[PDB]
């Protein structure tokens, strides 16, 4: 019943803090909100938990000393506080949370009584520790050569994630965004195109939307068609 | 070593089953109900069996759980391309006090239709050859299985400097993407009659042609 909201994409360098937040939509108090992480090429790993009716947290061994949990029935908000990071925490870092009632609500219980399958998810927060410096990407139209290919070129930035609308969000068949390569100077680039029908390239416009939280910039771009006999410099 | 153990890969076809074991001990799988999650790329981990044996809310019935004594199992009938995902057990364990998941086991649908790559190349935008650089830029798409090797041409001659090529990823239709960019210097790029790309699918090569006079 509940949705579960989690703070944007975070930077940060070794040896610093993270804290990641993770709304409800309503109360949501009862049960162990669960912190649960994935680092690239790895599995699932559970972090631990807070039951935040009685506020007792439970942590993994591996974490014990620098992950604090909180639940803050008050604005039903929990947060996840990771110190002294390392690379090894470059990773996606999800909420949860179960979808439980019961007619009678054990008033002293055993912690693990208040543990469940993990049926209500945060979208998940990307956190990259690193040392390299954050850069926001340029970006470049890729003209339409019945269909069509058009697309915008999101060159040279740094971390993880970008994302891309077209005309606002108005435009979304025929959009295929691609995974990111990241190259050979540790910068990511990535393509987003849209394929249209040939015949509406005159009329219709094509503005791609890109956003890279972690540098705090945006990019809107046009994407005409090429111009034969205009060459247009600034 | 997960305190829980799974194997790390399972597959059928189309329609065949499978059944993904999870082994544990007296302290967790041994006292305690397993969970499954099914964790598709790019989205949340989706919770499919509670209570060793208990469907969550519109998971079919293809998918099913048991348990006894210290290992349970995950069977999955009807398999479907959609089904392509990793998939975990875990439960509570009572000496460690806290949640313990299995390692994860990729289970893979093979036997999917074979399907030839589409490419798509792209030459460098006006924009970016004004800033003194220049970037070629083959999407490869809708292919299966999901491995490709991508070559570049001068005119006919082979470019390996300056090529950056993803691994392949599913799309959300289950074929496979990957995309390379070839890196140049605007007088490399327009001294040249024509740059290709050329993709090679299970020994199948097709390929894009660009030119600098092309508008």
């Amino acid at each position: 019943e509940v949705q579960l909201v989690e703070s944007g994409a975070e930077v940060k360098k070794p040896g610093s803090s993270v804290k990641v937040s993770c709304r409800a939509s309503g109360t949501f108090y009862k049960y162990a909100i669960n912190w649960v992480r994935q680092a690239p090429g790895q599995g699932l790993e559970w972090m631990g938990g807070i039951i935040p009716f009685f506020g007792t947290t439970n942590y993994a061994q591996k974490f014990q000393g620098r992950l604090t949990i909180t639940a803050d029935g008050s604005t039903n908000t929990a947060y996840m506080q990771l110190d002294s990071l390392r690379s090894e925490d470059t990773a996606v870092y999800y909420c949860a949370g179960p979808s439980i009632t019961e007619s009678h609500y054990c008033l002293d219980c055993a912690a693990k009584d208040y543990y469940y399958g993990l049926d209500v998810w945060g979208q998940g927060t990307t956190v990259t520790v690193s040392s390299a410096s954050t850069k926001g990407p340029s970006v470049f139209p890729l003209a339409p050569s019945g269909t069509a290919a058009l697309g915008c070129l999101v060159k040279d930035y740094f971390p993880e994630p970008v994302t891309v609308s077209w005309n606002s969000g108005a435009l979304t068949s025929g959009v295929h965004t691609f995974p990111a390569v990241l190259q050979s100077s540790g910068l990511y680039s990535l393509s987003s195109v849209v394929t249209v029908p040939s015949s509406s390239l005159g009329t219709q416009t094509y503005i791609c939307n890109v956003n890279h939280k972690p540098s705090n910039t945006k990019v809107d771009k046009k994407v005409e068609p090429k111009s034969c006999h205009h060459h247009h410099h600034h | 070593q997960s305190v829980l153990t799974q194997p790390p890969s399972a597959s059928g076809t189309p329609g065949q089953s499978v059944t993904i074991s999870c082994s544990g001990s007296r302290s967790n799988i041994g006292g305690n109900t397993v969970n499954w999650y099914q964790h598709l790329p790019g989205m949340a981990p989706k919770l499919l069996i509670y209570s060793s044996n208990q469907r969550s809310s519109g998971v079919p019935d293809r998918f099913s759980g048991s348990k006894s004594g210290t290992s349970a199992s995950l069977a999955i009938s009807g398999l479907q391309s959609e089904d392509d995902a990793d998939y975990y057990c875990a439960s509570w364990d009572d000496s460690l006090n806290g949640v313990v998941f299995g390692g994860g086991t990729k289970l893979t649908v093979l036997g999917q239709p074979k399907a030839a790559p589409s490419v798509t190349l792209f030459p460098p935008s006006s924009e970016e050859l004004q800033a003194n650089k220049a970037t070629l830029v083959c999407l490869i798409s809708d292919f299966y299985p999901g491995a490709v090797t991508v070559a570049w041409k001068a005119d006919s001659s082979p470019v390996k400097a300056g090529v950056e090529t993803t691994t392949p990823s599913k799309q959300s239709n289950n074929k496979y993407a990957a995309s390379s960019y070839l890196s140049l210097t605007p007088e490399q790029w327009k001294s040249h009659k024509s740059y290709s790309c050329q993709v090679t699918h299970e020994g199948s090569t097709v390929e894009k042609t660009v030119a600098p006079t092309e508008c």
